[PDB]
């Protein structure tokens, strides 16, 4: 075999991604939105 | 003025144009009655003296005391220093004003205040 790695000899195949030299560009799932909030939760206020 | 992330908030006529250095336009944005949006800029103007502290602007707000040389007074006095009746602003008795209602509209000319 060679995908083992054996340190003394420094024996250790090289090899490319496989995403890298081949894209599979199937999208992104962003069904829903994905929001950022005001830290104190009410952002405006009023007086009342 | 300051505080930039004031234009998305509502506005307070006193938060924006009384307890800080405003624009006009904020003055415009938040009177639109421009007649008393006159009065307001009548008002920043004659208040030039009273721009600090806020309540020194909350009384020349109110208008009783006359700003510097009166511009502002917009009281019911309309008595002379000794007594002698007032003559009407716009009319010309007994005297045809070159200063009078139509040189000075932005005063509020009552009767003989
Ligand atoms: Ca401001
Ligand atoms: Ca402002
Ligand atoms: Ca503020
Ligand atoms: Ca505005
Ligand atoms: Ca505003
Ligand atoms: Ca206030």
């Amino acid at each position: 075999d060679r995908t083992r790695y054996f340190s003394m000899w420094n024996q250790a195949v090289d090899s490319y991604d496989p995403d890298v030299r081949i894209i599979e560009n199937h999208g992104t799932e962003d069904e829903l939105p994905n929001y950022c909030f005001p830290l104190g939760g009410i952002g405006i206020t009023d007086t009342f | 003025a300051n505080t930039f992330l004031e234009e998305v908030r509502k506005g307070n006529l006193e938060r924006e144009c009384v307890e800080e250095t405003c624009s006009y336009e904020e003055a415009f944005e938040a009177l639109e009655s421009s007649t008393a949006t006159d009065v307001f800029w009548a008002k920043y103007t004659a208040c030039e003296t009273a721009r600090t502290p806020r309540d020194k602007l909350a009384a020349c707000l109110e208008g009783n005391c006359a700003e510097g040389l009166g511009t502002n007074y917009r009281g019911h006095v309309n008595i002379t220093r000794s007594g002698i009746e007032c003559q009407l602003w716009r009319s010309r008795y007994p005297h045809k004003p070159e200063i009078n209602s139509t040189t000075h509209p932005g005063a509020d000319l009552q009767e003989n205040f």
